[PDB]
C-alpha cells in the first residue's frame, strides 16, 4: 500500500503534471491513470521498465542528467518545481561543482562561481532547459572571465587584484597563454634573462601573497604557483641552450596556448599546440582542484598523448603501480579545462560507457586487469566499436544496440598494471610506459610552493633516504615507499611548521610521526640509524612534558604500568590523531591495543577538559545489512544501521552535548575490504559518508574512527596509505606489569594484609624461572603464557576470596601455606593446564624445585577441605549403578 | 616410433595436436604416390613432407634431425649411432670428442668445426629430405576444405593468400573482424560460400575466440571451395575439435630485409619531393628495426611486435612536421626525438632498448651531407630542381641496384659478428637438447 502509494505519486510528479509528454507512451500513461483512479507494484515496475524508453528520451533531452541511476533520475524529475534535490547531487554531474549558489553555483572543495547574468526560473520550467541554460551561462561566464583577465593582463594590472576575484582556471590559462606569447617574442630575438626576472618577481609575489591568505585563496595561489614554477623551469631551460635547435625543439616539446584573433566563435577559438600538434580546449569550470607537479616525463607523457588522440585514437597506459598514470591522465584532462571520469575496477559500466560516448567527455579505466574474462571481452568490444566509429567519423554508432550520436571529441583511456588487453585494443591503441617520476622534482617544486628555504638540496636528501628505506628495510606487506607516501609526509609537514619552522627539523619530525609508527623492530632501528646517518638534525625533544604527565597520571589511575614502550605508543597515537582522522592500531593478539587508546582517552580528557564518548563496535560480529543499512525492497523502506543511526545522531545533536564533546567509533575486528569499501567517501579528505538511499551525512572533525586488527594480509593497500597505520611491534607491557594490573583489576572488582601477601608472594625471582619453563612446554591451543596471566590471577584470587571465610582462625605459617598452595595450582591449571597429564606433572615437579623446598609441595591430587590439606583419593565418591 | 616423437610434439605446443587418421591417410598416401626398405623410406619422406608444414622453422630442424638420426640407428651400426650421438651432444655442449672414424659425416664435422650451425641443421634436410612443401602443395594435396594458417606475429599470410588465390584464379574474400557488423558479414559470407564456393579469407581471429566458441563448433564437399582462417601463434588456445578436423599450416617470416623495404616503399602512394623522401627513409627504418625486433638475446632484450600502425603515425607526424616547415629546415633534431622516445619507444618498457633505438635512430635520421645508411650503399640528399615523380624514380632505382649481403643481420644492423654467432650457438643448443629428450625417452 505505502510502496504503490509512493510509485503512484511520484509517476504523478513524473508525468501526470507535465503536458505533452504522454504522446509517446500513451497506452502505458493511460495504465497508470487506471492505476492511480483504481488505487499494483507489479504494474507500476512494468511500465517503469517500459517508461525506460521516454527516460531514454528524458536523458537525451540533457545528456548530463544521464550519470545517475533510475531512482536518483526520478527524483530530479519529481522535483521539477521546488528546485531542490538537484543542487545536492550536482557533486555527480561535473565532479567539481557541488552545489548551486540563479546567481551561481559551488565547488566540491569549496570555491564559489559567479554567473555573467541572472537565469529566470518558473514552476512550469522543466529540468533540462534551465540545466543547459545553467550550463551554457557558466561557460560563457568563463569566457568573459577569460576576456577581461586578458585585458587587465595586457593593461599592466598585477596578478595579485586578478587572482583574487576570478575563478582559477581563467587566470591559469591566461597565465599560461601570455606566457606562450612573451616566450614567443623572446624567441624572435635572443633575450630571455628579462622575462626570467619577471616571472621571478612574480612568483615572490604570489608567495607574498600567499602567506597571509584565507584556505580557498592559498589552495588557488598553490594551484598557479605549480604552473608559475613550470614557467620558471621552462625559461630557465631555454636560456641555458646553447644552440636555437636546442631550443626550438624543447620549446617544441613543451605545451603552447594559442588563441585565436578572428574567429567569432567561443568554445571553438582557443587550441593548444605542442611539436605542431593542435587540441581543442573545452572550457570546463573545474575550480581549484589537485594540480599535479610538473615534470619532464609528465611532458612526455602529454606528448605521446597528444600524439595518439590527434588520430582519433584514445591513450593507453601501462606500467608499475606508483608511478603515476592515472594522475598523469587525470592532469592531461582538467589541464584541457575538462574533467575526465575515472572508472575503478557490466551493465553499469557499459552503461556509463554509452553515456561518456554520447556526452562527448573522456573515460579513463583505472587497474583494467581485475574483470572476468566476460566482461572484460564485451568491454573491450565496446571500446573498439566505440573507437572505429570515431575514426571512421560517424555521426552516430551502433553500440549497445542503439543508435546514440557520437561526439568527435569523445576519448578513451585505459591503465594497466602488468608483471593484458585483447587483440582489437591493441590494434586501435598507443601504448606508453612511463619510468619512476623524478621525486627529486616533485619534492622540490612542493618544498618550494611550500616556502623551504633549503629546497633541492633537502629534496634530494629525502628522496635519498627514502631509497635507502627502500633498498634496506623489511619487505612487509604494508611498507610503501612511493611516491604516495612522500606526498602525504610533506602534507603533514603543514601543521608542523607552526611549531617547528621551515628547514630540517620539521621534515624530521613529520617523517618519524608519518614513518615511525608503520615499522616493526628492527626496521626501527634501521629508520633511525639512517636518519641520524644522512640528515644533520639529531632531532631534541620538544617540551611535551604536560602531556606525557596526563598519559601517566591516566595509566596510574586505570592501574596501568608506565613502561617506556608504551609511553611511545601513546605518544605515536597521540600525536597521530592530532592530524589523521581514521587510525589503525595493528599488533599481535593481547598487545595492548584497546587499553592503549583507552588510556589515551582518559589522559587526554584530562589534559583538555574536553569530554569524550566511546561507542564500541565490532566490524565482523555486525552484518553489513545492520552496521550501515538495508533498503528493504517490499516497500522502499530505509532501516539505519548502527553507524548510520550513531551519524544521524551527532548530526541532529538534540541535547547539544556532542558540539561540546569528541565521540569516537572503534571497529574491533579483522578488517574486511567489504566493510571498509563501503566507507572510502568518509575516509579521504571528503570526510562524507555516502548511503545506498544517498545521503551525504557530514562528519565533524572530532568524529575520529578506529580500527584495531591482528593482521594486515587482507587489507588493500589504498585505505592503509589513507589511515595512518600505527604497528605493534611487541608487546607493550611486562609479564610483571600485566600480573600487577590484573591483580589491582581483580582488587578493584586484615583485607590490606592480604593483598600485601599476595603483591609480595608473586615474586618476580622464580616468577620469570617458571614462566620461561612453562614456554618450552608443549600446550594444545598454543597460546602465550601473557595470555594466561589473567587465568592465573582471575582464578587464585577469587579462589581466595571464597576461603577468606576461615581466615581469622590459623597461623600466620598456615595462612602462608595456603596461599602459596592456592597460588601453586592456579598456576598449574593456567599455564600448564592445557597439557598433558604427564606434562602436568613435569610442571608441578618444577614448580615444587622452583619456589623451594620450605614452601609447602603441591601434589598432583591435593586439595583443600573445610581447614586442611586434603588428597583427592577421599572425595571419590563409589556408586552403585542399576542394571538398566 | 614416429607416432611417439609427434605425440610429444602434440604435447609440447597447443597447435602441434596430431591425430591418427592423419597418420593412416599419410600411410595410404605413401602407397598411392608412385622392397621393405623403399617401403619405409617412402615412409618417412611422406610424413616428413605431410608434417613438416604444420610446425614451425625450429622445430622442423628437430623433426628433421630426429627422423634422420632414428633411421641411421635403426639402419646403419652402432659406430655410426655413437657417431651421430656425440655430434648432437656436441651441438648442445654436452659431449666432448671427436666422432669415431664417410664424406657426409666429415662434412658435417667440417661444418661443425666451423661453428655454422644453421647450416649443420639444414645438412639433414639438404642429404635425406630431398623434396619439399611449400602451402600451395599443402592447400592443393588436401582433401580437406577448412584449413588454419597460424603464424608469429610480424607477419601476415594475406599477401601470401592472395598470391594463392591469383594462382588458382580464385575470387578470394578477406574478412577483417572488429564490429558486429563484421561479424554478420562473415556470417553472411560464410553462409554464401557453403553453397557457392569460393575461397574466403579470415584472419586474426584468435580475438573472436567467443565468436569462434559461438558458432564454429555448431557449424563444423563443394568445388573451388576452402576456407581459410589466421591465428597466431603465441595468442590463445584454440579449442581441440575445431583442430583435428582441419589441416595445420604454419608460415614462416622471410629473413631478407631489402625486400621489407621493397614491401614498404610499394605501398606508399601518394606533399612533394620532401614528403617522399621522408617517407623513403621512414619504411627503411621501419624495416632495419622489424629485422632487429626477432634477434631476442642480442639486438633486443624483449620480443616486442611493431607493426605498421606506429609506421603510419610516424609518417603523420613526418606529413604534419613538413607541412609547418617553408625555410627548407627540417628539424631533425625534433624528429629524431620523437621517433626514439614516443613512436618507436612508446611500447618499449626498457631503457637499453630505447638507447638502441635512439641509436639506429641518429644512424638513419642523421640528415648528413651524403649519409652511408648502410655499408652497401649511400643515399644522397635531394636536390632544389626536383618533382615528385623525378624523386621517386631516383628513389626506385636507388633501391632496385642494392645488393643484400650475406652477413646482412650484422652489417645492416650494426652488431657484432659474436653475438650472432652466439645466438645461432644458442639455437643448435636448444635443438640438440630437445632432440636428445626426444631420443632417449
Ligand atoms: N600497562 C598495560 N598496558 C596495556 N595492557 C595492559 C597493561 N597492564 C595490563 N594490560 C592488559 O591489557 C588488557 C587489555 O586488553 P589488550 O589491550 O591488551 O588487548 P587487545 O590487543 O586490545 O585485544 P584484542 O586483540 O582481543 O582486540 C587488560 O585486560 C590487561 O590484562
Ligand atoms: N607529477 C606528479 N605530481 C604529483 N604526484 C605524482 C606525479 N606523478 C606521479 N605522481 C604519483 O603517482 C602516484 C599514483 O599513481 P598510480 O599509483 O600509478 O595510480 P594507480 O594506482 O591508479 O595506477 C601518487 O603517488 C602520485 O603522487
Amino acid at each position: 500500500w505505502v510502496e504503490v502509494q509512493f510509485y503512484w505519486l511520484d509517476l504523478y510528479g513524473i508525468l501526470g503534471e507535465n503536458l505533452d509528454i504522454q504522446n509517446f507512451l500513451p497506452l502505458e500513461t493511460s495504465k497508470f491513470k487506471s492505476l492511480t483512479s483504481e488505487y499494483t507494484i507489479d504494474s507500476l515496475k512494468m511500465i517503469k521498465s517500459s517508461l525506460s524508453t521516454f527516460l531514454e528520451r528524458q536523458r537525451r533531452q540533457f545528456p548530463r542528467f544521464y550519470f545517475l541511476g533510475n531512482d536518483d533520475l526520478l527524483k530530479i524529475i519529481g522535483s521539477g518545481k521546488h528546485h531542490d534535490q538537484v543542487s545536492k547531487f550536482m557533486k555527480k554531474m561535473f565532479g567539481s561543482i557541488e552545489s548551486i549558489i540563479i546567481t551561481g553555483v559551488r565547488s566540491v572543495e569549496g570555491e564559489v562561481l559567479n554567473l555573467n547574468e541572472k537565469i529566470e526560473l518558473k514552476d512550469s520550467i522543466q529540468a533540462q532547459e534551465w540545466l543547459n541554460i545553467l550550463d551554457t551561462e557558466i561557460k560563457l561566464s568563463v569566457f568573459t572571465q577569460f576576456r577581461d583577465c586578458l585585458g587587465q593582463l595586457k593593461d599592466g594590472t598585477d596578478i595579485e587584484v586578478v587572482v583574487s576575484k576570478y575563478i582559477f582556471q581563467a587566470i591559469l590559462l591566461s597565465a599560461q597563454v601570455m606566457w606562450t606569447e612573451l616566450v614567443e617574442k623572446c624567441l624572435q630575438t635572443n633575450e630571455f634573462s628579462k622575462y626570467w626576472k619577471e616571472v621571478d618577481m612574480k612568483i615572490k609575489g604570489l608567495l607574498d601573497k600567499l602567506n597571509k591568505s584565507s584556505d580557498n585563496v592559498k589552495k588557488k595561489i598553490e594551484a598557479l604557483l605549480v604552473e608559475y614554477l613550470h614557467f620558471n623551469n621552462v625559461i630557465g631551460q631555454l636560456k641555458n641552450c646553447s644552440t636555437k635547435e636546442e631550443a626550438r625543439l624543447l620549446w617544441a616539446k613543451v605545451q603552447k596556448f594559442y588563441q585565436k584573433n578572428d574567429t567569432l566563435d567561443d568554445l571553438n577559438s582557443v587550441f593548444i599546440s605542442q611539436s605542431g600538434y593542435l587540441l581543442q580546449y573545452k572550457f570546463e569550470y573545474i575550480g581549484i582542484p589537485e594540480r599535479l607537479i610538473y615534470t619532464p616525463l609528465l611532458l612526455v607523457g602529454f606528448a605521446t598523448l597528444t600524439d595518439s588522440l590527434h588520430q582519433k585514437y584514445g591513450g593507453c597506459f601501462f606500467g608499475p603501480a606508483g608511478t603515476g598514470k592515472t594522475e598523469t591522465v587525470k592532469a592531461f584532462g582538467q589541464n584541457l579545462g575538462r574533467v575526465v571520469v575515472v572508472f575503478n575496477c557490466y551493465q553499469v559500466l557499459s552503461r556509463l560507457l554509452v553515456g561518456i560516448t554520447q556526452i562527448g567527455a573522456w573515460g579513463c579505466f583505472d587497474e583494467f586487469n581485475r574483470l572476468d574474462e566476460k566482461v572484460l571481452s564485451a568491454v573491450s568490444a565496446n571500446i573498439q566499436q566505440i573507437q572505429n566509429g570515431l575514426q571512421v567519423g560517424k555521426s552516430h554508432i551502433t553500440l549497445l544496440e542503439e543508435e546514440t550520436p557520437l561526439s568527435p571529441h569523445t576519448a578513451v583511456f585505459i591503465t594497466l598494471n602488468p608483471g593484458e588487453l585483447p587483440e582489437n585494443l591493441k590494434k586501435s591503441f598507443r601504448e606508453f610506459s612511463m619510468k619512476s617520476p623524478q621525486s627529486g622534482t616533485i619534492a622540490e617544486m612542493i618544498l618550494q610552493i611550500m616556502g623551504f628555504e633549503d629546497s633541492k638540496s633537502l629534496a634530494s636528501k629525502i628522496v635519498h633516504f627514502l631509497e635507502l628505506l627502500s633498498s634496506k628495510c623489511s619487505s612487509m606487506n604494508h611498507y610503501h615507499f612511493g611516491l604516495r607516501t612522500l606526498k602525504g609526509v610533506l602534507r603533514n609537514c603543514s601543521p608542523l611548521v607552526s611549531e617547528f619552522g621551515e628547514g630540517e627539523k620539521t621534515v624530521v619530525e613529520s617523517l618519524k610521526r608519518v614513518i615511525l609508527p608503520s615499522l616493526g623492530d628492527t626496521d626501527e632501528l634501521v629508520f633511525k640509524d639512517e636518519l641520524s646517518k644522512i640528515f644533520d638534525s639529531a632531532g631534541t625533544p620538544l617540551n611535551s612534558k604536560a602531556i606525557v604527565q596526563c598519559l601517566k597520571d591516566a595509566g596510574q589511575r586505570s592501574g596501568f604500568s608506565m613502561s617506556e614502550e608504551f609511553l611511545k605508543k601513546c605518544m605515536q597515537f597521540y600525536y597521530m590523531q592530532k592530524t589523521q582522522q581514521a587510525l589503525i592500531l595493528v599488533g599481535k593478539a593481547g598487545c595492548g591495543k584497546t587499553a592503549t587508546w583507552k588510556t589515551v582517552i582518559d589522559a587526554m580528557a584530562i589534559f583538555d577538559g574536553h569530554a569524550n564518548v566511546v561507542y564500541v563496535i565490532d566490524t565482523k560480529v555486525l552484518t553489513k545489512e545492520s552496521l550501515y543499512g538495508s533498503m528493504l525492497k517490499a516497500t522502499l523502506e530505509w532501516r539505519d544501521g548502527l553507524f548510520t543511526s550513531i551519524l544521524r545522531r551527532v548530526n541532529d545533536d538534540i541535547t547539544g552535548t556532542f558540539k561540546n564533546s569528541r565521540i569516537w567509533v572503534v571497529f574491533d575486528s579483522d578488517l574486511d575490504p567489504e566493510y571498509v569499501e563501503a566507507m572510502n567517501s568518509v575516509l579521504d579528505d571528503n570526510k562524507i559518508l555516502t548511503l545506498p538511499n544517498g545521503e551525504r551525512l557530514p562528519i565533524p572533525p572530532n568524529f575520529r574512527i578506529l580500527f584495531e586488527t591482528d593482521n594486515l594480509d587482507h587489507t588493500t593497500p589504498a585505505t592503509i596509505t589513507r589511515c595512518g597505520l600505527l604497528w605493534f611491534s611487541t608487546d607493550v607491557c611486562s609479564i610483571s606489569s600485566k600480573i600487577d594490573h590484573l591483580l589491582n583489576k581483580s582488587y578493584e572488582a586484615e583485607l590490606d594484609k592480604l593483598k600485601d601477601l599476595i603483591s609480595d608472594s608473586f615474586d618476580m625471582a622464580s616468577l620469570t624461572n617458571i614462566f620461561t619453563c612453562s614456554n618450552d612446554l608443549v600446550h594444545i591451543l598454543g597460546v602465550r603464557t601473557f595470555n594466561k596471566l589473567e587465568t592465573a590471577v582471575q582464578l587464585a584470587v577469587h579462589l581466595i576470596s571464597s576461603y577468606r571465610q576461615w581466615f581469622q582462625n590459623l597461623d600466620d605459617k598456615s595462612l602462608k601455606d595456603v596461599i602459596t598452595l592456592l597460588i601453586k595450582r592456579s598456576l598449574l591449571y593456567a599455564l600448564a593446564g592445557d597439557s598433558t597429564g604427564e606434562s602436568q606433572r613435569a610442571f608441578i615437579q618444577t614448580i615444587n624445585t622452583y619456589f623451594g623446598h620450605d614452601s609447602q609441595e603441591l601434589s598432583d591430587y591435593s586439595t583443600i577441605v573445610i581447614l586442611s590439606f586434603s588428597s583427592f583419593c577421599s572425595e571419590i565418591p563409589s556408586v552403585s549403578l542399576e542394571a538398566h | 616410433k614416429i607416432f611417439s616423437m609427434l605425440e610429444k610434439f602434440g604435447q609440447f605446443h597447443w597447435f602441434y595436436g596430431i591425430s591418427i587418421g592423419q597418420f593412416l591417410s599419410c600411410f595410404k598416401r605413401v602407397f598411392i604416390k608412385k622392397r621393405v626398405d623403399e617401403i619405409l623410406w617412402l615412409l618417412y619422406q611422406e610424413v616428413y613432407c605431410q608434417f613438416s608444414t604444420a610446425l614451425d622453422k625450429k622445430f622442423k630442424m628437430i623433426m628433421a634431425m630426429t627422423m634422420f638420426c632414428l633411421y641411421k640407428f635403426d639402419i646403419e651400426s652402432e659406430q655410426y649411432k655413437e657417431a651421430v650421438l656425440t655430434m648432437i651432444g656436441v651441438l648442445s655442449e654436452s659431449s666432448d670428442g671427436v666422432p669415431k672414424l664417410n664424406d657426409d659425416l666429415r662434412y658435417l664435422w667440417d661444418y661443425v668445426t666451423t661453428k655454422s650451425y644453421i647450416s649443420a641443421l639444414n645438412w639433414f634436410k639438404n642429404e635425406f629430405f630431398v623434396d619439399e612443401w611449400n602451402i600451395a602443395d599443402v592447400v592443393a594435396n588436401s582433401e580437406n576444405n577448412y584449413f588454419t594458417m597460424a603464424s608469429e606475429r610480424d607477419v601476415d599470410g594475406t599477401f601470401k593468400l592472395i598470391e594463392l588465390a591469383k594462382a588458382s584464379k580464385e575470387s578470394l574474400k578477406i574478412i577483417p573482424l572488429g564490429s558486429i557488423e563484421n561479424l554478420n558479414y562473415a556470417q553472411e559470407e560464410i553462409s554464401k560460400s557453403k553453397i557457392e564456393g569460393g575461397w574466403i579469407l579470415l584472419q586474426n581471429i584468435q580475438m573472436s575466440l567467443s565468436w569462434v566458441k559461438t558458432y564454429l563448433h555448431k557449424h563444423v564437399e563443394h568445388e573451388k571451395f576452402k576456407m581459410f582462417m589466421t591465428c597466431h601463434l603465441t595468442g590463445d588456445k584454440l579449442p581441440a575439435p575445431l583442430l583435428q578436423r582441419t589441416d595445420r599450416v604454419v608460415y614462416e617470416d622471410i629473413p631478407g630485409i631489402l625486400d621489407t623495404v621493397k614491401d614498404l616503399w610499394g605501398s606508399q602512394f601518394f606533399s612533394g619531393v620532401w614528403s617522399v623522401y621522408c617517407t623513403f627513409l621512414l619504411s627503411w627504418f621501419h624495416a632495419l628495426i622489424t629485422a632487429r625486433t626477432r634477434l631476442v638475446p642480442h639486438g633486443f632484450s624483449k620480443k616486442y611486435y611493431f607493426n605498421d600502425c606506429d609506421f603510419q603515425f610516424a609518417s603523420v607526424y613526418l606529413e604534419n612536421v613538413l607541412a609547418t616547415n617553408s625555410t627548407n629546415n627540417i628539424p631533425w633534431a625534433q624528429v629524431r626525438d620523437h621517433i626514439a622516445t614516443i613512436v618507436y619507444g612508446g611500447k618499449i618498457d626498457e631503457e637499453k632498448d630505447l638507447e638502441v633505438v635512439a641509436k639506429l635512430c641518429a644512424h638513419v635520421f642523421c640528415g648528413s651531407d651524403n649519409l652511408q645508411i648502410v655499408p652497401g650503399v649511400r643515399i644522397p640528399q635531394p636536390l632544389l630542381q626536383q618533382s615528385e615523380e623525378e624523386e621517386r624514380a631516383r628513389l626506385t632505382a636507388i633501391l632496385s641496384n642494392t645488393i643484400e649481403p650475406a652477413d646482412s643481420l650484422s652489417s645492416w644492423l650494426q652488431l657484432p659478428r659474436e653475438s650472432i654467432l652466439d645466438y645461432e650457438r644458442l639455437q643448435a643448443k636448444e635443438v640438440a637438447s630437445s632432440t636428445e629428450q626426444l631420443l632417449q625417452e
